[PDB]
RNA sequence: CAUCUAGACAGCCGGCCGGCCGAAUGAACUAG
RNA sequence: UGAACAGCCUCUAGUUGAUAGAAUAAUGUAGAUAAGGGAAGUCGGCAAAAUAGAUCCGUAACUUCGGGAUAAGGAUUGGCU
RNA sequence: UCUUAAGGUAGCCAAAUGCCUCGUCAUCUAAUUAGUGACGCGCAUGAAUGGAUUAACGAGAUUCCCACUGUCCCUAUCUAC
RNA sequence: CAGUCAAGCGUUCAUAGCGACAUUGCUUUUUGAUUCUUCGAUGUCGGCUCUUCCUAUCAUACCGAAGCAGAAUUCGGUAAGCGUUGGAUUGUUCACCCACUAAUAGGGAACGUGAGCUGGGUUUAGACCGUCGUGAGACAGGUUAGUUUUACCCUACUGAUGAAUGUUACCGCAAUAGUAAUUGAACUUAGUACGAGAGGAACAGUUCAUUCGGAUAAUUGGUUUUUGCGGCUGUCUGAUCAGGCAUUGCCGCGAAGCUACCAUCCGCUGGAUUAUGGCUGAACGCCUCUAAGUCAGAAUCCAUGCUAGAACGCGGUGAUUUC
């Protein structure tokens, strides 16, 4: 019999199957078209999670009935401190898919970014490329071979940089080593600007630019195993139904004698990759920059870090992406920027934002103050205030 | 964009923190947190609510400054 | 939204489903407007259409005057209880779910306006901003 | 069944015929 | 305490028995709370919620005159002097 | 006029009894096969095979109204096992 | 449910839309016919929930035709991608109304779905009525009350590990499978086109919104065993302080976590095509979108993007145990 009242179907087919992900560092599967024209610059950065604040702008849409008026929008701000590129990996491309040739990586590696290749750091006798660091003797002869061999040999050129995750107030000191294509003049250009910048920092001014329109790409917020009224949002069963009522019903009808695969069922939520796109950038702001957290208009003297740090965080004390809207991801966890893969000319997107306060009060609770500064004007000298 | 005040508290508002209440009257109050909210409906005076503004204006509590 | 909205009335948290009954805050002689369907509503399995500030709505008066009653009439929603943000950022509510009657063009059948209405529903409705007192 | 270098049909031109143009064409019907 | 061999706490008396340890997933069983609306759910207000003690006021139709009646509907409630 | 032993009287009803039937009218609702009040050529109501009404009573059946609420819009969270 | 013919309707006129007398069909969504399977039981109506499929398309996309001036509407083609509701009454399928909407299209999956629910109906036993019976009793006639049992097994599905391919680690590829966005309104075009007038849009642009989906908790709201602070009752610790108990004693506030269209953000652009409209141009010296060839074009298909990564597909790289 047919389904009396039609509705539409719960959850969404093309997020299957909803398993955790691969590793906590979502990867970029795919990366602008690259053309030869514009200047070599990576596509794509690392960052942290920091957390979420508050903002105040004028909305600057010709035609609305906000135009020239504030407007108080939910920003997400993640903590970017510059990477180091240590490699450049080149690729072929076969019919069989694009596969790499060779990696050749920088002579001297970070601890930090040594680390990734142990699980047992601490009793390792880190051993990691010092044959290789060798073969940098001699004024590198196979370095340059095999550099040579990749611009003779190489369709699309990704660097292997790491975060500089000890700048982070993160306990793990282990950092993420990810894969950032290069788009910009041939490849002997995009090969030899990863030579000069071997064991060289990026810094995020230099990637991304204020309005510009990217996406976020992380990996979700894990919830164990969950029924499927909360992983699918499947209708609750009547109060009065025996053993339990957080299921669905029919799980299907009795041709095909099979359950479906399209029919929700009780199985993890979250953890897994999810690339969001178009978010509006709203700040670069610089770590060294003290009062970052000011504009024109608030013209104060706090940083872009909260009152009493952000919750589960820290503070910011490098470079930081302020992005409007959720990203995929919670606190403390990587997230990987990236450009758009296309010219975006909306105009929702073809705005130019100028930020006209940025919140500092506390969230850990509902704070009423932005500075300590602030806070001790309003309340005055209190008995510990000595 | 600009800050306001409690009604209930004295607090200041930031914008977007805190709710707005209209009453039948048409008068207006401003609550920065749920506390002013629920104290304001539990019909609490302020004045006798210890640490309010207004408790700090009526007893000189650091009206010294 | 509605047939004769002047204008694009934001996104509003529906705080009124249909069966609610609000106070009737223009002047002609109803008491309370009973909430019978929305102009505008969506459709789902089981959802329950729902007004808002400025919504426009097929109404009802349960309780009056005796020639109002007893047949359906549009009318406007003018004063909501469910807290809704505006885009300026904050989080708002009236103590009081309130409409007013109203023909399907949008002007209003009584004459004056008891209590204050949203800013959102005297924008969208010119009738609503002329005969409203006070807006907030 | 008919028209058919005793200029077929078509097409353009002149006022139903003729000029070009040279060879098959038109109608109904039957079955694979 | 209270009207009370009601409920709650204690004295004499008696037990401390019921496999246990670690974590806190889904679904459960039992207990709860929910903004706005208020039966629009469902066969059906099923389940739940609401009121509730005491004092004072006020109490309709109907009636076999006995009742209906705690009708309905309101107000007060501590401590201390 | 046929006919019976007598031919449903007083009463009551789409009633728990009415097939046609979701009868027709009114009221209740925005909308009502439901409820109630009427109409009665009642397939097939009706007099201690008891008829009609009835105050009080009812873990009986049913409708509406106020209050009330996670029954629902539309779900979320907490605790114990 | 759909064709074929054409007497007529359609002022005029068969075929814009219809279409009698007739005739050929299709479907198993009705009801029958049969009795082939099951009576050492296949749980039996409806509703709720949920998935998928069909197309004989209600709407949305692009078009053809009209008794298409505009607007509205009707017929039709490709099309199932995407939606197709809230309620009154009834157990009802059905039906009939109320109302919104772009629309409230028809169906299947053992008349989908009872170890998923419910038990309103039917469908035991109690009981009442009416008719039929002398009677016991009969009535798809009415009414009321009536236990809805078991999964830990195998498979299927959802998630989760996992042996070995010298070991171990890092960075990758991407065969394959899935896939997603949807619709409306307002302003402007413009009171313009069209029209005698009444009436009266579209293409582009802007602001929003509906339905769906993936996240996120800055804000607001919810939740409270933070039993965090404060308050209160009864009792108990000689009184005070400080506490115990009342299955978390109750109340007010309550961070963090989780969470809500009850909150916020986001949801991409290229090719090839169908229908259809065209070009060149014969067949057939004429002519024709067609036969060769070829252009634009649908919410279509395949890509871009997104998801998982074959645990028996693969690559690059690091270190690789002697006292």
């Amino acid at each position: 019999s047919h389904r009396k009242y039609e509705a539409p179907r719960h959850g969404h087919l093309g997020f299957l199957p909803r398993k955790r992900a691969a590793s906590i560092r979502a990867r970029v599967k795919a990366f602008p078209k690259d053309d030869r024209s514009k200047p070599v610059a990576l596509t794509s950065f690392l960052g942290y999670k920091a957390g979420m604040t508050t903002i105040v702008r004028d909305l600057d849409r010709p035609g609305s009935k906000f135009h020239k008026r504030e407007v108080v929008e939910a920003v997400t701000v993640v903590d970017t401190p510059p990477v180091v590129v240590v490699g450049v990996v080149g690729y072929v491309e076969t019919p069989r898919g694009l596969r790499s040739l060779t990696t050749v990586w920088a002579e001297h590696l970070s601890d930090e970014v040594k680390r990734r290749f142990y699980k047992n750091w601490y009793k390792s006798k880190k051993k990691a490329f010092t044959k290789y660091s060798a073969k940098y003797a001699q004024d590198g002869a196979g370095i340059e071979r095999e550099l040579a061999r990749i611009k003779k040999y190489a369709s699309v050129v990704r660097v292997l940089v790491h975060t500089q995750i000890r700048k982070t107030p993160l306990a793990q000191k282990k950092a993420h080593l990810a894969e950032i294509q290069l788009n910009g003049g041939s490849i002997s250009e995009k090969v030899d600007w990863a030579r000069e910048h071997f064991e060289k920092t990026v810094a995020v001014d230099s990637v991304f630019e204020q309005n510009e329109m990217i996406d976020a790409i992380a990996v979700t917020k894990g919830h164990g195993f969950e029924g499927v009224t909360h992983r699918w949002g499947t209708k609750k069963l009547p109060r009065k139904t025996h053993r339990g009522l957080r299921k669905v019903a029919c799980i299907g009808a009795w041709h095909p004698a099979h359950v479906m695969w399209s029919v929700a069922r009780a199985g993890q939520r979250g953890y897994h990759s999810r690339t969001s796109i178009n978010h509006k950038i709203y700040r670069v702001g610089k770590g060294d920059d003290e009062a970052n957290g000011a504009t024109s208009f608030d013209r104060t003297k706090k940083t872009i870090t909260p009152m009493g740090g952000f919750v589960h965080y820290g503070e910011i004390k490098n470079d930081f992406i302020m992005v409007k809207g959720c990203i995929p991801g919670n606190r403390k966890r990587i997230v990987t920027l990236r450009k758009s893969l296309y010219t975006n000319t909306s105009r929702k997107a073809l705005e130019e934002v100028s930020l006209k306060w940025i919140d500092t009060a506390s969230k850990f609770g509902k704070g009423r103050f932005q500075t300590p500064a602030e806070k001790h004007a309003f309340m005055g000298t209190l008995k510990k205030d000595l | 964009m600009k800050v306001e005040i409690d009604s209930f508290s004295g607090a200041k508002i930031y914008p977007g923190r805190g709710t707005l209440f209209v009453r039948g009257d048409s008068k207006i109050f401003r609550f920065q947190n749920s506390k002013s909210a629920s104290l304001f409906k539990q019909r609490k005076n302020p004045r006798r609510i210890a640490w309010t503004v207004l408790f700090r204006k009526h007893h000189k509590k650091g009206i010294t400054e | 939204s509605g047939n004769g909205a002047q204008g694009t009335k934001f996104r509003i948290s529906l705080g009124l489903p249909v069966g609610a009954i609000m106070n009737c805050a223009d002047n002609s002689g109803a008491r309370n407007l009973y909430i019978i369907a929305v102009k505008g509503s969506g459709s789902r399995l089981n959802r329950l259409p729902a007004a808002s500030l400025g919504d426009m709505v097929m109404a009802t008066v349960k309780k009056g005057k005796p020639e109002l009653r007893k047949k359906v009439m549009p009318a406007i929603v003018v004063r909501q209880a469910k807290s809704w943000r505006r885009r300026d950022g904050v989080f708002l509510y009236f103590e009081d779910n309130a409409g007013v009657i109203a023909n399907p063009k949008g002007e209003m059948k009584g004459s004056a306006i008891t209590g204050p209405v949203g800013k959102e529903c005297a924008d969208l409705w010119p009738r609503v901003a002329s005969n409203s007192g006070v807006v907030v």
